[PDB]
RNA sequence: AGCGCCGGCCAACUCCGUGCCAGCAGCCGCGGUAAUACGGAGGGCGCGAGCGUUACCCGGAUUCACUGGGCGUAAAGGGCGUGUAGGCGGCCUGGGGCGUCCCAUGUGAAAGACCACGGCUCAACCGUGGGGGAGCGUGGGAUACGCUCAGGCUAGACGG
RNA sequence: CUGGUCCACCCGUGACGCUGAGGCGCGAAAGCGUGGGGAGCAAACCGGAUUAGAUACCCGGGUAGUCCACGCCCUAAACGAUGCGCGCUAGGUCUCUGGGUCUCCUGGGGGCCGAAGCUAACGCGUUAAGCGCGCCGCCUGGGGAGUACGGCCGCAAGGC
């Protein structure tokens, strides 16, 4: 699925805001600006890729993770495709470290749509069915790609792994394989299997979640193709 | 510049702890001896004689474990150690029956006999002592 | 199962208007006298808490000696800030050279034959900390070759 | 010279039985039978938890208290040991083990290492044919430790034999009986003797 | 059969007496009317013809740190240059072989220390036998390093 | 009139180097000597306030001194509380000053934030407090005390 037309939608970006650590994956400064080797990213690329689709073939799930504004709709786009979870609001500190007790709240997610589903006491004062509905919709925007996951994946994919450094952290710390889209501007020690290439246009955050989960899907039997991306 | 060979070790010290592929070192034929032993007992990938500015140098080629999975990904050294022992203020030479085995055996001291350089079990074959020029492990 | 052993049960206080209020600290030791051991420090606002609490964290950070017919490989010296250990294989008729903290380290991850000196900065809880590091950073002939 | 006094309180204290009157400590009347805990005016309080210099220090009382010698040459059996060659525990032990009163002991010529000693001491016991009347004198391997002669005839040693005639003894001993004789054969192992004791604990006493 | 000790360090706890008194005390500290810390008693711990005390030496003290420490704020960078002695010093080659390394040989008394055996009934004590070493004299040998002498070089330094 | 220093050229010399016990020179202010000068300011001093008092802070006066020449004194929170030299170990940003080809690159300074690493922490971090070599100075519990005695220096104060 390795396609070579990645470089009509980023070979990477952002000036010399970077890590001296990812000078391995540069070739020069166009503009001033940093742009990446996109061979180097290919071949990262298949290495990468190899990984993934062992997970999938095997049953492994992946928590996908992403943050900023750009990536944000996007990772929901593809990670609801792959039926897998995936975080898009704020990151909750321990949802890792601390799994069991953030699975605490959405144990409380899950009472409240058996609750506010019918017809358990509407007998309760305006105020709760008020209140209780206001933390639903909380723990919904927050827990909707979370709830899926019931227990401590068996990798992570981050389109910003300095944004998302709190959770390369948790993942880190309990021997969790990280894979990563990473311009220059991040670490990448800190990531198992790399993808190296611009993560601030949407652009190419869609053709690389996108074709990671064409990956997850085929490895999971059963194939499909072109799924949504905004012009 | 008042010791070349601690200047060596130096050089190569700094460059392991960053993860260097290779480092180069001023050269001359006494170094060539010692990172002969370098790679002859697996510390380094081995050297090469290369030219900066049309000066004579030694490129030495870096060796490290396997990356490591945790929060520091930093692989294992195979250099761990490397440290000066006879110096410019404080010459120390041993006779055979006193040279030191480096950890228990799993380290390398390095002499300069009238053998030539040798680690110290080389010297307790040919059963020579020397000036003991350094330690690794 | 893990053999576990109290190191140290301090008691800190802190203060405030009315007086001070206190808090426990338990340094607990896990092994099973065989080649794993671990090191946990458990706080609580009861002693046994503490010490339950260090137990567990004692299990969630071990480390696997290389016992060798009950020594360890190769000397090692250690320094975790101030405090300092040293280490140094010793043959069967020796025994377990080293104070009480160290000593039940070594103890529970079955060494039998060491001997051991504490210099710098004796503070239990560094001592504690320092010769794990230690015992962290041994060898076999085996790792040496293949890292060479 | 050597502890004389109450001997079931140390049994009492070291919470374990020794076995150091023989006939009594077998019967129900033995006072680990009966009160188990430590003597004198506490002995029925709760324990709290020992030093380890307290643990260290106990093993080597129960050590010593054992073959009744003094700390004086418990200590200087200990230091040969530990100069002597290989693993100090097993040869402290075995030194102990070579005590002629020790031997006159295992060999059932008497009841309790004190009743050997005043047998010893009293000159009641030969070795190799060469009476000696030393309790300290270290026996060694291919020995003969026999009754004398002329006390052959004696109640005691008559009552105590015809209690060993097939009795084993260790393997590094044997005993002809009726000919109230038995001989050394080699210096125990540590596996020979299931005495209540770590020895290593008192490797570690000595190290303070 | 006695002597020390039983607050923590440090092994061994209770009752009375006393009430910041009398007293204890190696350090930290005990005593102001319920003192495991003073005094006695019962009990307990430790040793035993000894047990404690005082003095002194080494240890613990990597606390003069060669092994094996330090100096921004803990004790500790000289107020700053300049420079004498001294300490230390770049790349290549050859001579010498002072240091250094190796071999041989002489010396390294006896006693003591150590390993084995043996003699006093054991042990102490004692006898017999066993293995060395550093260091220094001598002869022989090595030359990488340091030194010295000689010849080159330009990366230090100095000058145009 | 004169010192240091940086840059470009890579032209000359050929390790001529680093450090540096002593020595010698320099050394803020205050102070001293001889002479001059004296507006402002201002120890001492006088007076007014303030205040319970106010030998102070505040106010009105005011002499040394502050200024110049020459000669002494030789101290300091004389500080970056961080000796000098060399080599090595991510970068980012501001700035002074040179040379490019002037996008930027490259030297030498001066700051800030930080990689690895160090550190008891605070913090340091290519201007190290990192990793190493050389040499010098210095510390070894608080007080007594930078005191006494001696010696050397100073006109004295007083310094070492
Ligand atoms: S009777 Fe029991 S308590 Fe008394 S000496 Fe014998 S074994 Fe010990
Ligand atoms: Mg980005
Ligand atoms: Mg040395
Ligand atoms: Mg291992
Ligand atoms: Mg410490
Ligand atoms: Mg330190
Ligand atoms: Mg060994
Ligand atoms: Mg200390
Ligand atoms: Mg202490
Ligand atoms: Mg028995
Ligand atoms: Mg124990
Ligand atoms: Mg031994
Ligand atoms: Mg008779
Ligand atoms: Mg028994
Ligand atoms: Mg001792
Ligand atoms: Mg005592
Ligand atoms: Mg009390
Ligand atoms: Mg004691
Ligand atoms: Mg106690
Ligand atoms: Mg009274
Ligand atoms: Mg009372
Ligand atoms: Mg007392
Ligand atoms: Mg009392
Ligand atoms: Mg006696
Ligand atoms: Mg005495
Ligand atoms: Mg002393
Ligand atoms: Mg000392
Ligand atoms: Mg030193
Ligand atoms: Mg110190
Ligand atoms: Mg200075
Ligand atoms: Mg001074
Ligand atoms: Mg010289
Ligand atoms: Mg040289
Ligand atoms: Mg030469
Ligand atoms: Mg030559
Ligand atoms: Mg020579
Ligand atoms: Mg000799
Ligand atoms: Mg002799
Ligand atoms: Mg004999
Ligand atoms: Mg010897
Ligand atoms: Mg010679
Ligand atoms: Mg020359
Ligand atoms: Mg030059
Ligand atoms: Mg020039
Ligand atoms: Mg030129
Ligand atoms: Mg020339
Ligand atoms: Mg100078
Ligand atoms: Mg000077
Ligand atoms: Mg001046
Ligand atoms: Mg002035
Ligand atoms: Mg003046
Ligand atoms: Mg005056
Ligand atoms: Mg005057
Ligand atoms: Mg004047
Ligand atoms: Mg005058
Ligand atoms: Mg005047
Ligand atoms: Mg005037
Ligand atoms: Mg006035
Ligand atoms: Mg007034
Ligand atoms: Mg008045
Ligand atoms: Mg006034
Ligand atoms: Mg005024
Ligand atoms: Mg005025
Ligand atoms: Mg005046
Ligand atoms: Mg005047
Ligand atoms: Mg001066
Ligand atoms: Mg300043
Ligand atoms: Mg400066
Ligand atoms: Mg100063
Ligand atoms: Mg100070
Ligand atoms: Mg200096
Ligand atoms: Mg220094
Ligand atoms: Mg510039
Ligand atoms: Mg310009
Ligand atoms: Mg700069
Ligand atoms: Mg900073
Ligand atoms: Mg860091
Ligand atoms: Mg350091
Ligand atoms: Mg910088
Ligand atoms: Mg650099
Ligand atoms: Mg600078
Ligand atoms: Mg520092
Ligand atoms: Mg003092
Ligand atoms: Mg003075
Ligand atoms: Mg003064
Ligand atoms: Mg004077």
């Amino acid at each position: 699925v390795k396609e070579l037309l990645e470089a009509g939608v980023h070979f990477g970006h952002e000036r010399k805001r970077w890590n001296p650590k990812f000078a391995r994956y540069i070739y020069a400064e166009r503009n001033g600006i940093h742009i990446i080797d996109l061979q180097k990213t290919m071949e990262e690329l298949e290495r990468t890729f190899r990984f993934i689709e062992d997970l999938a073939m095997r049953g492994g799930t992946i928590l996908f993770v992403g943050t900023k504004k750009q990536a944000q709709d996007i990772v929901r786009m593809e990670a609801e495709r792959a039926g897998m979870p995936y975080v898009n609001q704020r990151w909750l500190g321990g949802m890792l470290t601390n799994f069991k007790t953030i699975s605490q709240r959405v144990h409380r997610l899950e009472e409240l749509e058996a609750l506010f589903a019918s017809p358990e006491i509407e007998e309760r004062p305006k105020k709760e069915q008020v209140r209780l509905k206001h933390e639903l919709e909380r723990l919904q925007k927050y827990l909707s790609g979370f709830r899926l996951l019931k227990r401590l994946p068996d990798a992570i994919f981050v389109v910003d792994p300095t944004k998302e450094a709190i959770a390369v952290r948790e993942a880190r710390k309990l021997f969790i394989p990280v894979i990563a889209l990473a311009d220059t501007d991040s670490d990448p020690d800190l990531v198992d299997y790399i993808i190296p290439g611009n993560d601030d246009a949407i652009r190419s955050i869609q053709l690389i979640l996108s074709r990671a989960v064409d990956l997850i899907i085929q490895a999971r039997g059963g194939v499909v193709e072109p799924s949504p991306s905004y012009a | 510049l008042t010791d070349p060979i601690a200047d060596m070790l130096t050089r190569i010290r700094n460059a392991t702890r960053v993860y260097k592929e290779s480092t180069d070192v001023p050269a001359s034929r006494f170094k060539e001896e010692i990172l002969r032993i370098l790679a002859r007992e697996g510390f380094i990938k081995g050297y090469e004689r290369v030219d900066v500015d049309g000066k004579p140098y030694l490129r030495v080629y870096l060796k490290y474990g396997p990356r490591r999975q945790g929060p520091d990904p930093r692989p294992e050294q195979v250099i761990h150690h490397i440290r000066r022992i006879s110096k410019p203020g404080r010459r120390v030479y041993v006779g055979v029956k006193e040279i030191p085995r480096v950890r228990r055996g799993l380290g390398i001291a390095i002499l300069s006999t009238s053998k030539g350089v040798l680690t110290d079990r080389e010297a307790r074959k040919l059963g020579v002592g020397g000036e003991l020029i350094c330690e690794v492990w | 199962d893990f053999e576990e052993k109290m190191i140290l049960i301090r008691r800190t206080a802190r203060m405030q208007a009315g007086g001070r209020r206190f808090r426990f600290g338990a340094l607990v030791v896990v092994g099973d006298r065989q080649g794993r051991v671990g090191l946990g420090f458990g706080k609580a606002p009861e002693v046994p808490l503490a010490v339950q609490k260090a137990g567990y964290y004692a299990r969630r950070n071990m480390v696997e000696v290389p016992l060798q017919n009950g020594t360890i490989p190769h000397e090692i010296e250690v320094e975790f800030g101030a405090s300092k250990i040293v280490l140094k294989p010793a043959a069967p008729g020796t025994g377990v050279i080293a104070g009480a903290v160290p000593r039940a380290i070594l103890e529970l991850a079955g060494v039998t034959d060491i001997l051991t000196k504490e210099l710098g900065s004796r503070n239990p809880i560094n001592i504690a900390y320092a010769t794990m590091e230690a015992l962290r950073q041994l060898r076999t002939k085996a790792d040496v070759e293949r890292l060479r | 010279g050597r502890y004389i006094g109450p001997v079931c309180r140390l049994c009492r204290r070291e919470g374990v039985k020794l076995y150091l009157k023989g006939e009594r400590c077998y019967s129900p009347k033995c006072a680990m039978e009966r009160r188990p805990y430590p003597p004198g005016q506490h002995g029925q309080k709760r324990a709290r938890r020992p030093s380890d210099y307290a643990v260290r220090l106990r093993e080597k009382q129960k050590l010593r208290r054992i073959y009744g010698i003094s700390e004086r040459q418990f200590r200087n059996l200990f230091e040969e040991a530990s100069k002597k060659k290989g693993v100090t525990g097993s040869v402290f032990l075995g030194l102990l083990e070579s005590r002629l009163d020790n031997v006159v002991y295992r060999l059932g010529f008497a009841v309790s290492r004190r009743q050997a000693r005043q047998l010893v001491r009293h000159g009641h016991i030969t070795v190799n044919g060469r009476r000696v009347d030393l309790p300290s004198y270290r026996v060694r391997p291919g020995d003969e430790i026999a009754v004398a002669e002329k006390s052959r005839n004696l109640e005691l040693i008559r009552q105590n034999l015809e209690a060993m005639k097939g009795r084993k003894v260790g393997p590094w001993l044997s005993l002809d009986v009726e000919g109230m004789k038995g001989k050394f054969l080699r210096l125990p192992d540590r596996e020979d003797l299931a005495l209540p004791v770590n020895e290593q604990l008192v490797i570690e006493f000595y190290s303070r």
